[PDB]
RNA sequence: UGUGAAUUAAAAGUAAAAAUCCGAUAAUAAUGGAAUGAUAAAAGCUAUUUAAGGUAAGAUUAAUAAAUUUAAUCCCGAGAAUAGAAACUCUUGAAGAAGUAAAUUAUCUACCCGUCUUGAAACACGGACCAAGGAGUCUAACAUGGAUGCGAAUGAGAAUAGCAGGAAAGCUAUAACAUGAAGAGAAAACGAAAAACUAUGAGAGUGUAGAAAUACAUUUAGCAAUAGUAUCUUUCAA
RNA sequence: AUAAACAUACUUUGAAUCGGCCAAGUCUGGUAAGCAGGACUGGCGAUGCGGGAUGAACCGAACGUCGAGAUAAAGUGCCAAA
RNA sequence: AAAAUGAAGACAUUUUAACGAGUAAGGAAACGAAAUGGCGUAAGGACAACAAAAGUAGUAAAGAUUUAAAGUAAUUUAGAU
């Protein structure tokens, strides 16, 4: 009957030692370069950022017709709504005219994790289902070889291959309320405003409205 | 009582609400005016294949 | 508030037989069902096109229920429909499952050795289809089509209505 | 407030390039056209006869007919809310061979020519090779080092105002 | 056992200016004046019937006493609400003598009947009785 | 002669205490609450077994070291198997509880309705007050559409003629005709098959697999619809 | 690349409407105008809510009936919550 | 909207998810999983104590004035005079 649930169990537990194995080992290698550099008296370069987090700041009344298609190709159809976006020259053009709109900046894995675990759900048959288990996401994402939630995870904050698959069935993320910026959003994040690409320093807001 | 004369605003709102109607692809495949000795060749082979189809159903 | 494309309206397909007849209702309820359970394509097409309209389920004459079956000899064919005689043309043996047959059409096809079953024996029958042949009359053959349009087009005009003094 | 002219407004558009008025080339009438092809309209004010209406410049279209002195080209016109289809017939002389699907074609004899050997290795039985990446926008940069022997630094602050006068 | 009935607004929906003029009842309209100040929902004058106003499905129609209303016109009507005296209340038709009255209470009594109009058209004896 | 930014020697120091500043962060936790709930067993938690594991960091020692370097033996130990436990208090109410209504007071809040207008609370018009009456109806022709009957037919409540019953109702009338089955031409004069073709398409099986649903491969069918065609009737012209 | 199955393509029948007004890192006539007329977009009209004391258009944000919490524009001597 | 169930329960079925501003204007009746849901005035044809005396009514009708209850509302219900 049920003795396929512990081997269900014992496979996403497998999976997770290999996903934190991936994780683990790939941030190692980082430190190992900055610190051989430093002896060498080199200089070492860090990856740019593949994984954009992007957050609907503005309301839905007086937006441009160009700048209404592209919220909507991204899914920030609603003010204080997050979404995964790939980083590459095609998107990152696109951020750029909709900055007055949204804020974005690269996120942690700790705020991968936080956003999914509390705030995910998945769309399945229609419906914005939040996500209870992983029997849910094993039926939504079986042919993505994605069975466990730490899955869900690995495959978002590395941008695998699947990760367009993996990412148009998570439904954007709603957030609650959150000191915007210092002066207002009516200004760049550069000048002390609340919109832009705020770098690293999105996830103390993201920490605040998670 | 002078009126305002014309005004495009509003214009392009209206026109993309049900947007630019695509033509079909049957639209494309029109063959009305084209080369009439290529008109020709194609209605005599075409001819040729039907006749020597209904020839062969005729048979069976 | 939320942006949208557009809000949620009824869906524009029928879910039932239109209208109080008794027994058309029982059908839906028997096609739903089976629809539902066996999970069959067949059960789905019988069940979405019992709930078209009156103007939507055209007839279909035996001699195009001749023609049709030609090559299928133990076939039973299946048009939601009523089924006319057309009198010019001789009708075959043929087993034909439909909504209503013409009391000169069910006898032509009686009298040449074949059956009219209705939309119930052929669910205890074929209930998910195993000898069937879907057939469904032509609907552009109405003479309301010919009117529809602009008549002054240069490419295809519409039709007249006819009233005053029409030449 | 313009008039209704069907060439109005071609001051600017109808003249010829600088330095490039005179007889065209003769690549233009020997260029040969065959049905499919892709076309470009440019209306050549040197000759007068058959000049096709100034909405269709510089238009793309397709070639859908060969007639002994004119060439079919089918373009796409934007109407009040639809999109309708145009068939017109130019001579050569204001029709140009579109370049809009070089870099496919490029990408078509690539995959192609692999193919081809794929054919060959597995008739062989060696491991065939794998069709060409596809096309992807430029992705961010991976993990670089520079070495620390062949370096110079250049310092980097605001600079003094300095009188343009 | 008795659920909680909520109501989400207890007060009477009145006309608009029905307090002014005497000519306009306080049976509600909804106001279709091109410059209304109620149907533009002004701040003070924002209140109009809607649907997000109904009670819960469950406890809807539900009489304070935890049951619903059943009306009564003689003693066979009472026999429909036997079955459930524990979801049903006979209430006396306001017809109804106070002879054919008796019978009525005097059968729900017997048949475990819960009746709303106990002390309906009763006799004078209130005084000296 | 004194202070002294900075630098230098020796002692101490394995370079994690505490406090403040500067950077960095915010979340795991603990203790008090608030809003809406629930009350019963747990994929709870705890105890006993073996042992995947502990990637700077569970501990210690060794080799050495600007190390998220390499070993050794100790500890804890997830899965799984075996045993574990929750049924409560006090106050108020037929001397009127909880709720609800009316009147008054207090804080907050509130411009005259209908109408034409880009725009009215408007110094724009009608309106003193109440009751009753008060405005998309009927006849005829056409079309679309939803339900209905019959179907190359449909209607024949065309007039009209009969029946029982006494009947402005009901029933019966091999029937003139109306619309349609054939279309083009101003008219004379005519009057439709190569028993069709091509493309995509609805349905039905069989096998394998994941394995729960469901997905892949293969055989067959070709309706509706759209487009394009060969052929045929009429017209100067399709 | 991204998004898209209550997607997409529509078909038929029909209503109302074509007096418009405003803003602007825009233009033309004019000395200028809360003047006259245009290009692109967003609004008001058809629209309430929080702020600008008050205001058709400005700023935030668009509304089923509610409870609690972070927020927006913008504020924090009293009126006035800070 | 999608799944599940379905001769009759009942609240116009059960579950899940999204949604809910609005002038001119549209959404006729019927349609079991119902192609919007209803309130009110009058008149016509039936139904209204199923065992042969079959809706209410001089043991007090309609109307009127008020007191309370049900419904988001249109309105309905009952008490007293």
């Amino acid at each position: 009957c049920k003795a396929r649930c512990q081997a269900f169990r014992k496979e996403v537990i497998l999976r997770t030692i290999k996903n934190h194995k991936d994780i683990e080992a790939a941030k190692k290698a980082v430190y190992t370069a900055k610190k051989n550099a430093e002896i060498n008296g080199d200089l070492y370069a860090e990856a740019d950022p593949k994984l954009i987090v992007a957050i609907r700041i503005r309301g839905i009344n007086g937006v441009s017709p160009k700048i209404k298609k592209i919220l909507k190709l991204l899914r920030l159809r609603q003010i204080n709504n997050a979404v995964f976006i790939k980083a590459n020259a095609s998107t990152i053009k696109m951020l750029r005219l909709v900055d007055p709109y949204v804020t974005y900046g690269y996120p942690t894995l700790e705020t991968v994790q936080k956003l999914i675990y509390k705030r995910g759900a998945l769309k399945i048959n229609g419906n914005r289902m939040p996500i209870t288990s992983n029997c849910m996401i094993k039926k939504a994402l079986g042919d993505k070889d994605v069975v466990c939630v730490d899955d869900l995870v690995h495959e978002i904050y590395t941008v695998g291959k699947h990760f367009k698959e993996v990412n148009n069935k998570l439904a954007p993320f709603k957030l609650n309320g959150a000191k915007i910026a210092e002066k207002n959003k009516k200004i760049h994040f550069i000048l002390g405003g609340g919109f832009g690409n705020r770098e690293l320093l999105i996830n103390k807001l993201l920490a605040n409205m998670i | 009582s002078k009126d305002k004369n014309r005004s495009s605003h509003n214009q392009s709102h209206k026109a993309h609400r049900n947007g630019f109607y695509k033509p079909k692809k049957s639209a494309y495949m029109s063959t009305k005016g084209m080369n009439v000795q290529v008109l020709k060749n194609t209605k005599a082979q075409r001819k040729f294949a039907l006749a020597k189809k209904l020839e062969a159903k005729k048979a069976a | 508030a939320i942006d949208l494309d557009r809000h949620h309206v009824r869906k524009h397909v029928s879910k039932t037989a239109r209208g109080n007849n008794a027994y058309m209702k029982l059908l839906v309820r028997l096609y739903g069902f089976l629809a539902r359970r066996t999970q069959s394509k067949f059960a789905k097409t019988i069940l979405h096109r019992l709930c078209l309209s009156r103007v939507n389920r055209p007839i279909v004459s035996t001699s195009k229920l001749a023609c049709l079956m030609k090559k299928h000899p133990e076939e039973t064919a299946v048009c939601v429909n009523t089924v006319t005689y057309d009198s010019r043309y001789p009708v075959p043996k043929m087993n034909v499952c439909a909504l209503k047959f013409t009391k000169t059409a069910e006898a032509a096809i009686t009298k040449a050795g074949g059956k009219c079953l209705r939309f119930d024996e052929l669910a205890l029958k074929a209930p998910t289809g195993r000898k069937t042949v879907l057939i469904r009359g032509k609907r552009n053959v109405r003479e309301a089509l010919k009117h529809f349009g602009k008549v002054c087009a240069k490419k295809n005009p519409a039709k007249q209505y006819k009233g005053k003094q029409t030449k | 407030p313009l008039s209704n002219g069907r060439n109005r407004r071609t001051r600017k558009l109808f003249k010829r390039p600088f330095r490039g008025h005179g007889l065209s080339n003769t690549s233009t009438i020997l260029h040969t056209y065959k049905v499919g092809d892709y076309v470009t309209i440019l209306c050549n004010s040197s000759i007068q006869h058959g000049l096709p209406y100034k909405a269709f410049h510089g238009k793309t279209g397709r070639v859908w007919n060969v007639n002994p002195h004119a060439i079919g080209v089918m373009v796409n016109k934007k109407v009040n809310n639809r999109i309708v289809v145009k068939r017109l017939h130019i001579s050569p002389e204001h029709i140009k061979p579109s370049g809009c699907q070089k870099d496919f074609l490029e990408r078509k004899a690539a995959v192609a020519a692999i193919r081809k050997q794929n054919i060959q290795l597995k008739k062989e039985g060696k491991p065939l090779l794998p069709l060409p990446a596809k096309r992807l926008p430029k992705q961010p940069r991976p993990a670089e080092l520079i070495k620390g022997a062949d370096i110079k630094f250049t310092t980097v602050a605001p600079l003094k105002f300095e009188e343009l006068y | 056992i008795k659920p909680k009935i909520v109501k989400k607004y207890t007060g009477h929906f009145k006309r608009f200016d029905s307090n002014r003029f005497l000519r306009v009842k306080a049976s509600w309209r909804v106001p279709r004046g091109i410059d209304n100040r109620l149907r533009r929902k002004f701040k003070g004058t924002n209140l109009l019937p809607k649907i997000g106003y109904g009670s819960a499905k469950a406890t809807r129609n539900m009489l304070p006493c935890g049951l619903y209303k059943f009306p009564v016109r003689n003693t066979t009507d009472l026999e429909m609400i036997m079955m459930q005296n524990r979801k049903y209340a006979a209430e006396i038709s306001h017809a109804v003598s106070a002879k054919k009255r008796q019978e009525i209470i005097q059968r729900a009594k017997i048949l475990n009947i819960r009746v709303l109009n106990a002390d309906a058209r009763i006799k004078k004896q209130e005084v000296a009785q």
